[PDB]
RNA sequence: AGGACCGAACCGACUAAUGUCGAAAAAUUAGCGGAUGACUUGUGGCUGGGGGUGAAAGGCCAAUCAAACCGGGAGAUAGCU
RNA sequence: GCUCGCCGGAAGACCAAGGGUUCCUGUCCAACGUUAAUCGGGGCAGGGUGAGUCGACCCCUAAGGCGAGGCCGAAAGGCGUAGUCGAUGGGAAACAGGUUAAUAUUCCUGUACUUGGUGUUACUGCGAAGGGGGGACGGAGAAGGCUAUGUUGGCCGGGCGACGGUUGUCCCGGUUUAAGCGUGUAGGCUGGUUUUCCAGGCAAAUCCGGAAAAUCAAGGCUGAGGCGUGAUGACGAGGCACUACGGUGCUGAAGCAACAAAUGCCCUGCUUCCAGGAAAAGCCUCUAAGCAUCAGGUAACAUCAAAUCGUACCCCAAACCGACACAGGUGGUCAGGUAGAGAAUACCAAGGCGCUUGAGAGAACUCGGGUGAAGGAACUAGGCAAAAUGGUGCCGUAACUUCGGGAGAAGGCACGCUGAUAUGUAGGUGAGGCGACUUGCUCGUGGAGCUGAAAUCAGUCGAAGAUACCAGCUGGCUGCAACUGUUUAUUAAAAACACAGCACUGUGCAAACACGAAAGUGGACGUAUACGGUGUGACGCCUGCCCGGUGCCGGGAGGUUAAU
């Protein structure tokens, strides 16, 4: 389902309190995806690559700041993340 | 019937309603009324063309037949309405078969009444027929201009057309205009008169009246200045020129009729 | 005390948009000349 | 019932004073007119320059109107300063 | 932190539009902030926007846009058919409480619900580009039942009071609970079937319509709210345990009744009127072309599936539109208390703020106010401006009138508090109780509380009782315009415009006329009781004479007369 792609869906780890509070408390984990990348996606691919049972997967794409410095504006790109929610089975 | 409004307020001094109690109080029809937007007198260009037509209350147009050509079938009047797209009263009659349609209610007509259609039937008020069929010296209204149009001539309220003559295959027809206009024979003509006569002697009484029917306010030519009108300026009531238009031509006794395609029709024109 | 400018972002659009000015003959000279003089925002989009 | 009455919201703009390098390129304050109607307002559409629209004032058409604004003819022409 | 102040139909609380990170945290004070600044919507980093149900998307369409062919146009292009777009409208479903420094109908917990896809069983006549139903519609009005909500008891937990009194009818605070799934009510709407049948719904149809003949006293439909249950749940005044002084896990009392009550809801109802009140899909239904152990439907069930984009924040404002942190402008929603007819006004609750230069002084003069001897319009162009009047009930009210008006004409008088009639009444809402009908969210029947005017009679205080705020000045003669309305955005609101009504006049429908090289639109899906133009301007009494001039209409002999 998918093969090869999957791969370049997962950015990174996201780390923040908001984050890390949804570690322990609410067994879930955040993570920085792909602009595209749809929850089936995003799910299918922490299901293989993470190898943990997904319980849902909710999602929000997150604005750039316009940081202007020196005498130029600036926009930051628009990244995606993915609060993922897991089973009882969980670890990272 | 022709009721005079008690002076409660200026502007309901000199209200006369035409009260019919024998029309329906009730929704219409569904099936035979389609709806009618309002043009607001502009056209595909979104210019006005007519002048002094805008807002008014919003109205369904009734799907009427003037044609009225479902021979052979007698058909009974099953309740009198209104129209707000007319002039003149509709009958809601129902065919033997089981159709329903709209037609002009003439004048002696009443929620009961048999009306057939055709060629042979008989000659009363309601019955449609060709010209050839009905007698000479009698009173018809909805009357077709060619063979198996609908009707054209005489569907307002009161009106009527009588025939005069019949030369062979031409009819000749004296309009309530006072004009004599031939016709061919083979056109159809419901007989008797269009009802609901008394709508004549309604008076609005108010400005409002005439804005709730479509009608926007005329300004006078003498009111504006030389560039919008002919008449136009001058320092407090002047005039000193002919009668025209907006656009110059000469109203007030001036013919504008330029068919010629159809004078051959006309035997004599009004007086 | 009300001013001239009531802005609505489709009024906007449908009015002086990319698409509004391809649609036309003579709004298509327009982007012709944004881009000839070599502007920035060749649209308001 | 009513282009009825009185009166808030809402729409208006008759009087006065203030303000006039203003708080504001038209407002404030105290009064004032309409307030179920020819009412009012949101949202979206349509009508374009000798053209639109105008319950008509030459009013209105982006703070611009007896002919909008922008670019062009164009360094118009000026027996005038 | 504690006082003081101001808003409270807002200066509160949610939104749309519009902004676009202003949100929140740490940090910095050059500049930006009309002063300072440790502060900030400022600089600099870092965080923060979680949806099958909310919105968009999608599904349908309105005005209207585009528009294969097409028709028309020097070219450009115009109009428009099939279509396809186009919300501001129609179309499946989620609620309570808890939580973050910043999101929550999105996370969590607890209960639900919807539409699809896909397998098994038991049945069985299914299927549109088509038919029918439905969706599905106006103004006003009036009532009845409800609820949101509020008030007072009841119950529960505290309280016995900085200066006289306060264990009592005393004091403070709490008394909350959703969607759903049941029950089908107050009410509203209707005839319900059975078989037959027929030139209609362009074909077909068992559906709709029409016509029958019988058959029973009604059977459906719709419907707020209440009761249920959800809920031994959550929440809950507080405590207890503890303090980075923040709290936090634990426990967690009562958690009822009465009465009042909407502009909400029943109600897309009902009566009622004339000006006569979208469309189209979803949805139900019916069959043609088709197809017959098929394919489809149907239920009951199981299982998947519900994507994507928006979600921070401000939003009558310092974040939008106004060049400004600008005394302006900006749509919807929510609507507590006492007084009140009230969303007026006053004071207040929840919540929110004190308007980003202060500090002194207490001249003239200016601005916004208060009071004023005797006088009282003498002022001035003009009573401009201020002063006045102002509420409710009852009495009383002129000319003139179009018989409605004028009219709130004018002018009067009565109002506070406290007892009594009545230890709070006419009323209002009416509990347990008594019978009874069928089966109930019953009827009468009685009234327990509860609520509650308005009078009258007597007392009684003040200068004054509509005591504040609030809230007509009145009358007389008269010009113009009948009237409500409209108008010079920003020096003119008027006697100007419009107006109903009136007349003239054109126009026989391929109408006149109007926009347009044209095609074509509007007029009008109207047809002379209609339409356009022009003048006049309700209504009443009237509207006299002139056709030489200019126009117009008709007439056609003669004269004159182009192209050819
Ligand atoms: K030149
Ligand atoms: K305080
Ligand atoms: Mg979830
Ligand atoms: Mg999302
Ligand atoms: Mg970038
Ligand atoms: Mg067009
Ligand atoms: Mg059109
Ligand atoms: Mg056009
Ligand atoms: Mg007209
Ligand atoms: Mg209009
Ligand atoms: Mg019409
Ligand atoms: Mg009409
Ligand atoms: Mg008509
Ligand atoms: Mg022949
Ligand atoms: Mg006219
Ligand atoms: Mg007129
Ligand atoms: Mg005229
Ligand atoms: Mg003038
Ligand atoms: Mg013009
Ligand atoms: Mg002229
Ligand atoms: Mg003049
Ligand atoms: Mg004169
Ligand atoms: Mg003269
Ligand atoms: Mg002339
Ligand atoms: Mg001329
Ligand atoms: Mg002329
Ligand atoms: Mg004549
Ligand atoms: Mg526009
Ligand atoms: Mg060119
Ligand atoms: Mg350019
Ligand atoms: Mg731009
Ligand atoms: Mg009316
Ligand atoms: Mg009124
Ligand atoms: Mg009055
Ligand atoms: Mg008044
Ligand atoms: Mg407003
Ligand atoms: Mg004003
Ligand atoms: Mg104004
Ligand atoms: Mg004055
Ligand atoms: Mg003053
Ligand atoms: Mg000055
Ligand atoms: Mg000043
Ligand atoms: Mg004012
Ligand atoms: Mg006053
Ligand atoms: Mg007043
Ligand atoms: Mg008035
Ligand atoms: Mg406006
Ligand atoms: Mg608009
Ligand atoms: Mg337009
Ligand atoms: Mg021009
Ligand atoms: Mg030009
Ligand atoms: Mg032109
Ligand atoms: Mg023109
Ligand atoms: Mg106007
Ligand atoms: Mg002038
Ligand atoms: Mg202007
Ligand atoms: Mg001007
Ligand atoms: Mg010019
Ligand atoms: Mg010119
Ligand atoms: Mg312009
Ligand atoms: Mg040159
Ligand atoms: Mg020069
Ligand atoms: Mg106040
Ligand atoms: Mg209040
Ligand atoms: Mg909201
Ligand atoms: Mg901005
Ligand atoms: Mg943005
Ligand atoms: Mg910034
Ligand atoms: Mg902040
Ligand atoms: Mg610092
Ligand atoms: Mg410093
Ligand atoms: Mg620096
Ligand atoms: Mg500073
Ligand atoms: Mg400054
Ligand atoms: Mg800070
Ligand atoms: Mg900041
Ligand atoms: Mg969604
Ligand atoms: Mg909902
Ligand atoms: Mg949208
Ligand atoms: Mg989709
Ligand atoms: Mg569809
Ligand atoms: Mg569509
Ligand atoms: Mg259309
Ligand atoms: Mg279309
Ligand atoms: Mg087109
Ligand atoms: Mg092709
Ligand atoms: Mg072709
Ligand atoms: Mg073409
Ligand atoms: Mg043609
Ligand atoms: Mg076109
Ligand atoms: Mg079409
Ligand atoms: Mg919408
Ligand atoms: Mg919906
Ligand atoms: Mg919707
Ligand atoms: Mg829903
Ligand atoms: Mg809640
Ligand atoms: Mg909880
Ligand atoms: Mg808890
Ligand atoms: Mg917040
Ligand atoms: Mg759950
Ligand atoms: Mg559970
Ligand atoms: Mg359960
Ligand atoms: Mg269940
Ligand atoms: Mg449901
Ligand atoms: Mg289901
Ligand atoms: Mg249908
Ligand atoms: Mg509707
Ligand atoms: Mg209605
Ligand atoms: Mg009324
Ligand atoms: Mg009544
Ligand atoms: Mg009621
Ligand atoms: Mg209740
Ligand atoms: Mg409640
Ligand atoms: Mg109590
Ligand atoms: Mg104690
Ligand atoms: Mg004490
Ligand atoms: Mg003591
Ligand atoms: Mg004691
Ligand atoms: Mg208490
Ligand atoms: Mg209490
Ligand atoms: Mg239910
Ligand atoms: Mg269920
Ligand atoms: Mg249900
Ligand atoms: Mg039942
Ligand atoms: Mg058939
Ligand atoms: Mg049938
Ligand atoms: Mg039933
Ligand atoms: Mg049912
Ligand atoms: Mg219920
Ligand atoms: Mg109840
Ligand atoms: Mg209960
Ligand atoms: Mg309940
Ligand atoms: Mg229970
Ligand atoms: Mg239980
Ligand atoms: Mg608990
Ligand atoms: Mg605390
Ligand atoms: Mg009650
Ligand atoms: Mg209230
Ligand atoms: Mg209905
Ligand atoms: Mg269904
Ligand atoms: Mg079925
Ligand atoms: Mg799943
Ligand atoms: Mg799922
Ligand atoms: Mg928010
Ligand atoms: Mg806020
Ligand atoms: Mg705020
Ligand atoms: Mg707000
Ligand atoms: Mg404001
Ligand atoms: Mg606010
Ligand atoms: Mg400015
Ligand atoms: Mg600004
Ligand atoms: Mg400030
Ligand atoms: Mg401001
Ligand atoms: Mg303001
Ligand atoms: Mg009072
Ligand atoms: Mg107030
Ligand atoms: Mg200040
Ligand atoms: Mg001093
Ligand atoms: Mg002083
Ligand atoms: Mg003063
Ligand atoms: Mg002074
Ligand atoms: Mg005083
Ligand atoms: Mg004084
Ligand atoms: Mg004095
Ligand atoms: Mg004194
Ligand atoms: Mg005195
Ligand atoms: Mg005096
Ligand atoms: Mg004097
Ligand atoms: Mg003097
Ligand atoms: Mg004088
Ligand atoms: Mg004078
Ligand atoms: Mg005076
Ligand atoms: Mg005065
Ligand atoms: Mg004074
Ligand atoms: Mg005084
Ligand atoms: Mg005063
Ligand atoms: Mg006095
Ligand atoms: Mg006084
Ligand atoms: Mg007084
Ligand atoms: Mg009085
Ligand atoms: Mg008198
Ligand atoms: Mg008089
Ligand atoms: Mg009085
Ligand atoms: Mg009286
Ligand atoms: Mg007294
Ligand atoms: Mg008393
Ligand atoms: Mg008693
Ligand atoms: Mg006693
Ligand atoms: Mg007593
Ligand atoms: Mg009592
Ligand atoms: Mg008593
Ligand atoms: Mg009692
Ligand atoms: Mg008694
Ligand atoms: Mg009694
Ligand atoms: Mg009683
Ligand atoms: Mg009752
Ligand atoms: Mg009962
Ligand atoms: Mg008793
Ligand atoms: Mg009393
Ligand atoms: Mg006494
Ligand atoms: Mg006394
Ligand atoms: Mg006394
Ligand atoms: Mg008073
Ligand atoms: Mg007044
Ligand atoms: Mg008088
Ligand atoms: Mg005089
Ligand atoms: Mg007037
Ligand atoms: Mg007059
Ligand atoms: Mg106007
Ligand atoms: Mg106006
Ligand atoms: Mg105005
Ligand atoms: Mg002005
Ligand atoms: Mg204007
Ligand atoms: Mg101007
Ligand atoms: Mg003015
Ligand atoms: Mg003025
Ligand atoms: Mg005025
Ligand atoms: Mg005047
Ligand atoms: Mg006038
Ligand atoms: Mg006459
Ligand atoms: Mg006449
Ligand atoms: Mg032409
Ligand atoms: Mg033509
Ligand atoms: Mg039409
Ligand atoms: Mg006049
Ligand atoms: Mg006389
Ligand atoms: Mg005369
Ligand atoms: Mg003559
Ligand atoms: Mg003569
Ligand atoms: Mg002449
Ligand atoms: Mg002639
Ligand atoms: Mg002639
Ligand atoms: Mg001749
Ligand atoms: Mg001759
Ligand atoms: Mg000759
Ligand atoms: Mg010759």
């Amino acid at each position: 389902i998918r093969e090869e792609r999957l791969l370049k869906v997962l950015r990174a780890p996201h780390v923040s309190e908001k984050a890390s509070t949804a570690m322990e408390k609410s067994n879930t984990i955040v993570l920085k995806v792909a602009k595209d990348a749809t929850k089936a996606e995003i799910k299918a691919a922490v299901q293989k690559l993470f190898e943990v049972e997904v319980e849902v997967v909710n999602t929000l794409v997150v604005k750039g700041k316009v940081k202007r410095h020196g005498q130029r504006i600036g926009r930051r790109s628009d990244w995606k993340k993915a609060y993922v929610t897991l089973k009882e089975g969980q670890n990272l | 019937a022709v009721v005079k409004c008690k002076p409660t307020s200026p502007g309901r001094r000199h209200v006369v309603k035409v009260v019919n109690p024998e029309l329906h109080k009730g929704k219409p029809f569904a099936p035979l009324l389609e709806k009618n937007s309002k043009s607001g007198g502009r056209n595909n260009n979104g210019r006005i063309t007519t002048r002094h037509i805008g807002g008014g209350h919003k109205q369904a147009y009734r799907i009427v037949d003037f044609k009225r050509n479902k021979d052979g079938i007698p058909a009974v009047v099953e309740r009198l309405e209104y129209d707000p797209n007319r002039s003149a009263n509709i009958a809601l009659v129902l065919y033997k078969d089981g159709e329903r349609r709209y037609i002009l209610a003439p004048k002696g007509l009443k929620a009961g009444d048999q009306i057939q259609s055709g060629v042979d039937a008989a000659i009363k008020p309601g019955n449609t027929l060709p010209m050839r069929n009905i007698p000479v010296g009698s009173t018809v209204h909805n009357v077709e201009m060619k063979p198996g149009k609908g009707g054209q001539l005489a569907r307002s309220a009161g009106t009527y057309v009588q025939i005069v003559a019949r030369d062979g295959a031409y009819v000749t027809l004296r309009l309530r205009s006072g004009e004599m206009r031939k016709v061919e024979a083979d056109c159809r003509a419901t007989l008797g008169e269009v009802g609901n006569a008394e709508h004549m002697l309604r008076v609005l009484g108010k400005a409002g009246a005439a804005r709730w029917r479509g009608v926007r306010p005329t300004v006078r030519g003498t009111a504006m200045n030389p560039v919008d009108h002919p008449h136009g300026g001058g320092e407090g009531r002047n005039f000193g020129k002919h009668p025209v238009t907006p656009w110059g031509v000469q109203t007030k006794g001036k013919k504008t009729r330029s068919n010629k395609r159809t004078d051959k029709f006309i035997v004599r024109r009004r007086s | 005390m009300k001013r001239t400018f009531q802005p609505s972002v489709l009024k906007r659009n449908r009015s002086h948009g990319f698409r509004a000015r391809m649609a036309t003959k003579n709004g298509r000279q327009v982007l012709a000349r944004r881009r000839a003089k070599g502007r920035a925002r060749l649209t308001v989009s």
